[PDB]
RNA sequence: UAUCAGCUUGUUGGUGGGGUAGUGGCUUACCAAGGCUUUGACGGGUAGCCGGCCUGAGAGGGUGACCGGCCACAUUGGGACUGAGAUACGGCCCAGACUCCUACGGGAGGCAGCAGUGGGGAAUAUUGCACAAUGGGCGGAAGCCUGAUGCAGCAACGCCGCGUGCGGGAUGACGGCCUUCGGGUUGUAAACCGCUUUCGCCUGUGACGAAGCGUGAGUGACGGUAAUGGGUAAAGAAGCACCGGCUAACUACGUGCCAGCAGCCGCGGUGAUACGUAGGGUGCGAGCGUUGUCCGGAUUUAUUGGGCGUAAAGGGCUCGUAGGUGGUUGAUCGCGUCGGAAGUGUAAUCUUGGGGCUUAACCCUGAGCGUGCUUUCGAUACGGGUUGACUUGAGGAAGGUAGGGGAGAAUGGAAUUCCUGGUGGAGCGGUGGAAUGCGCAGAUAUCAGGAGGAACACCAGUGGCGAAGGCGGUUCUCUGGGCCUUUCCUGACGCUGAGGAGCGAAAGCGUGGGGAGCGAACAGGCUUAGAUACCCUGGUAGUCCACGCUGUAAACGGUGGGUACUAGGUGUGGGGUCCAUUCCACGGGUUCCGUGCCGUAGCUAACGCUUUAAGUACCCCGCCUGGGGAGUACGGCCGCAAGGCUA
RNA sequence: UUGUACACACCGCCCGUCAAGUCAUGAAAGUUGGUAACACCCGAAGCCGGUGGCCUAACCGUUGUGGGGGAGCCGUCGAAGGUGGGACUGGUGAUUAGGACUAAGUCGUAACAAGGUAGCCGUACCGGAAGGUGCGGCUGGAUCA
RNA sequence: CCGUAACUUUGGGAUAAGGGGGACCUGAGCUGUCGUGCACCCGUGCGGUGUGGUGGCGGUGAGGGGCGCAGAGUCCAGGGGG
RNA sequence: AAAAUGUUUU
């Protein structure tokens, strides 16, 4: 059964980006919506939208529309899940990870909401290292 | 393996085989020559490699090679035995230190003298 | 360490007393029956622990010398005494083992204090000086004691520093070595010329450590030491390893698979850059090699950081216990998590900033580090706890439905064999060819009748079902699971699952039954050099049934289960639903679940896999760590045995 | 073109007995040690608990002593020793088993090609040895499509 | 009363082996049974029943103590293990 | 249709 819906989101995004799909969809959760929002604010996806259920009439659907540049070029070089259900990863304000030498962003869930490493370091707050999207 | 599998049963290293058990944690050991003889090497080589069955002071008896052209040690000759394998000789894992105790340095050495216990000549 | 699974009876708890500096089964009496343990008790093995040290990019791995902290011990075992304080090292008592004295009655002793001896060992020092300094004991004090300590001796054992010369010198001298006999090389090397004097040697001066101590006088073990002036002579001062590749550096002579070399690959069999020597060279240098040991390289136990289709590796399969793990969401707690504050993390080490030794090693000093822990105050995104919702995961109801799923019983036909009878007569059978064999005592063949056991042609594969092993005559009885469906119900009840349990082809085993055909063993015939085989004729267990046992297979898709996502194309099995003509069905669609083939992205060492993954991901389990030895030995468990399992 | 374990290239490679030697290891009547304990018997020192007729300067006396103490003695515990039966483990052992390596020994040719009977897996029996055969399974075989 | 091996057909081997205690005096409490008696069910006038009785008799006894060379003090009555 | 084998050079 489903164990890590965040990892499911990440793998859905990775597979869709690899297959050059314009949009991907998944069941909605608050943390998924937050990660999608910070992905959009960091420019890794074109946009995102939460849709009220009208096909299954059961639950909200989170849909990410991706962006490909000139000559069909990926805007996401990769995404990786860090804090797995089997083994969870927490980083302090001083030991915050760097992704792609600082080019990519680690997504960290801090006590002040979802914050990209750069943000956390500015606020000197750590938390659970969710992802390494770059 | 999963993280839970590693937690339940961790990694275990290899055994790290020992090479010279008879020395018993010593760089070299004293022994007495219980037998001095020659052995034919394994193929593809061919010779009359000079070896000795030695009763080392650890109580273990092993076969030691005698390096260098020249040889004086015989029955009940006290020798110093160091590590060192002779590849084309099955069962020989030790060598006899020339120039120490009864065994003496190779006579006509002029190069690599220290490895054969040959004093410098004026 | 499970090839140690049970341990404990003052043991676990209670009450009263006793005891002690003190709590306490510490002790005692009485009462109760606890306590510990597969998250590894009990037992075995090894070991003083740490600050640190070595290695490593780090994570780690190895280690516990000096120095510093704690512990334990002082000939072995036990015991108390004295005391503020006792494992009482240089105390006492008893016993044991030792050594010594003895007048034989009895006494004395304990270097794991410092130095030293014997011994063991590859291996580790002087039976030194001083209490001048610092520390300690006693004394009011002068002072006394201090093998603590400060020093010296010894050893290249480690680290660091310095020297063995510097400049000039072509005529590129001799001599070695090589040669193509031209020369090349050693080589600016030498000779020769001019310089310098660190260290060593000779001689002079000569401390600091003492702002101490002492009423004073006086007072430095180290010590004529360090430092330093003068003198001597370029002199008193260079070795070791290596030169086939990794690996910096090559030739000649000698040897001829000999002598020997080697870390691996390998070298030596007459042109050896690999053996031995020489010249030349290279790396290091008061060292250089070898051996031992550790870490690295080794991502070669992979948390960082690996894998399991065929390379070593998926349990034969499922059920299920502990455990691990958890769809959406409200509230709350603030354990994980995160952020401050305080305390602590001695010193030394280590990193780093300053300073001192002529520099360095080393030393002093400031800071950092001390990766944690405790206390306390905050934050609430996530994990978790508590609590309440939701239905999409999961299960259920109702209806629809496919099938060699299983068990039991009865029963159908063909064929084989045997039996009885009729007919008929010379062979039949069998092979590459034969023979053994059967047959005039009538076989083979042929027809009729009967008995019996076993397997179910066609349907039937490109298919169905089952967790796997597997499952095919028909009928009935009993029974398991799957699939679909719009409504319906419950509301995360899910997934996986160590150990454990069950199921598990065939062969095999036990008791009884049955026995047609087939057929290990066996007998004979052939083939053959032989034929313990292939082939042929016979033929017993077995194959069959009932009830058990065994528990293994190339038990294979050599691919664990669950879930989500990622081109298609094209067969086929099952359930729906839609359409037109029907008012059947042919047909097309569409949807859900199977089962094949082709094939993109992607992956793979390749072969190949590719929505039924070996792709992209998350959860849990099993397993691998070079080939043999070996799935073997020993032990234990299971079994009637064969053997299986663990290893 | 297909198969291959051959590449010294089928005059290839390669398997197992037997014979010889060497090394390590297992079994074994036994034999020889070691360690850790257990149950009893005895039990020193000692502390504690009793007792003390004997010995007692401080205390008190009715000044004949008493109090209190001490030697001694007894009891519990108790090191060591004794006795006994087990547990674990090292060496060794006539004899025996297989493993590894070495003649360039003997006997066959089992596998690798359809290896000349396709191979292999489990099991069973048989055989100097490889192996042979039965039963079920696999393709890591193939013929013919 | 404690404890007991190889092996095993799991029954055994086994009384394996190897240990401790025993008698005498005193004796706390615990019990078997009966008991005049208390109350009570009485179907009483039943040949009864359940509570309930200081006691008698018997059994058993923790602890304490005595004596001897010796406490299963005589008779009686396995030796054991390989 | 069965039809075996191929030491040690340097
Ligand atoms: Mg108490
Ligand atoms: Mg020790
Ligand atoms: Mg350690
Ligand atoms: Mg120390
Ligand atoms: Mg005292
Ligand atoms: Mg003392
Ligand atoms: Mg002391
Ligand atoms: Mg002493
Ligand atoms: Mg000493
Ligand atoms: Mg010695
Ligand atoms: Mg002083
Ligand atoms: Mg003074
Ligand atoms: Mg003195
Ligand atoms: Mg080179
Ligand atoms: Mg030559
Ligand atoms: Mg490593
Ligand atoms: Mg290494
Ligand atoms: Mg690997
Ligand atoms: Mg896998
Ligand atoms: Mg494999
Ligand atoms: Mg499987
Ligand atoms: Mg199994
Ligand atoms: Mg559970
Ligand atoms: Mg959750
Ligand atoms: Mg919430
Ligand atoms: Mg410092
Ligand atoms: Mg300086
Ligand atoms: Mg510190
Ligand atoms: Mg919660
Ligand atoms: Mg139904
Ligand atoms: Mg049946
Ligand atoms: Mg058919
Ligand atoms: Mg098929
Ligand atoms: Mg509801
Ligand atoms: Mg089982
Ligand atoms: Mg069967
Ligand atoms: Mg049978
Ligand atoms: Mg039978
Ligand atoms: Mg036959
Ligand atoms: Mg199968
Ligand atoms: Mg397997
Ligand atoms: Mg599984
Ligand atoms: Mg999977
Ligand atoms: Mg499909
Ligand atoms: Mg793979
Ligand atoms: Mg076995
Ligand atoms: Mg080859
Ligand atoms: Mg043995
Ligand atoms: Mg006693
Ligand atoms: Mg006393
Ligand atoms: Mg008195
Ligand atoms: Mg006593
Ligand atoms: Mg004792
Ligand atoms: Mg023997
Ligand atoms: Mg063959
Ligand atoms: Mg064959
Ligand atoms: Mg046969
Ligand atoms: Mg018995
Ligand atoms: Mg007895
Ligand atoms: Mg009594
Ligand atoms: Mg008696
Ligand atoms: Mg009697």
């Amino acid at each position: 059964t489903m164990t890590d819906p965040i990892a499911d989101m990440l793998t859905r995004l990775r597979n869709a980006n690899q297959a050059y799909h314009d949009q991907t969809s998944m069941p909605h959760s608050k943390i998924k919506a937050g990660i999608a929002g910070i992905l959009k604010s960091e420019g890794y996806i074109a946009d995102y939208k939460v849709n009220e259920p009208k096909e299954g009439e059961v639950g909200k659907t989170l849909t990410l529309t991706l962006k490909y540049g000139e000559n069909r070029e990926r805007s996401i070089a990769g995404v990786r899940r860090i804090s797995k259900p089997g083994l969870r990863v927490y980083a302090k304000s001083t030991a915050l990870p760097k992704v792609l030498g600082g080019l990519g962003i680690a997504i960290i869930s801090t006590s002040q909401g979802l914050l990209t490493d750069k943000q956390a370091h500015e606020k000197s707050v750590g938390g659970e290292v969710l992802a390494y999207v770059w | 393996p999963t993280i839970q599998q590693l937690v339940r049963k961790g990694r275990t290293d290899k055994i790290s085989k020992n090479k010279t058990p008879a020395l018993k944690g010593s760089p070299q050991r004293r022994g007495v020559c219980t037998r001095v003889y020659t052995t034919t090497p394994k193929k593809p080589n061919s010779a009359l490699r000079k070896v000795a069955r030695v009763r080392l002071s650890s109580g273990i008896e092993v076969t030691a090679y005698i390096p260098g052209v020249g040889h004086n040690l015989q029955e009940h000759s006290m020798v110093l035995v160091r590590g060192g394998r002779v590849k084309d000789l099955p069962g020989v894992r030790y060598k006899i230190v020339r120039g120490s105790l009864d065994t003496q340095g190779v006579k006509g050495r002029k190069q690599a003298r220290s490895r054969y216990g040959a004093k410098k000549e004026k």
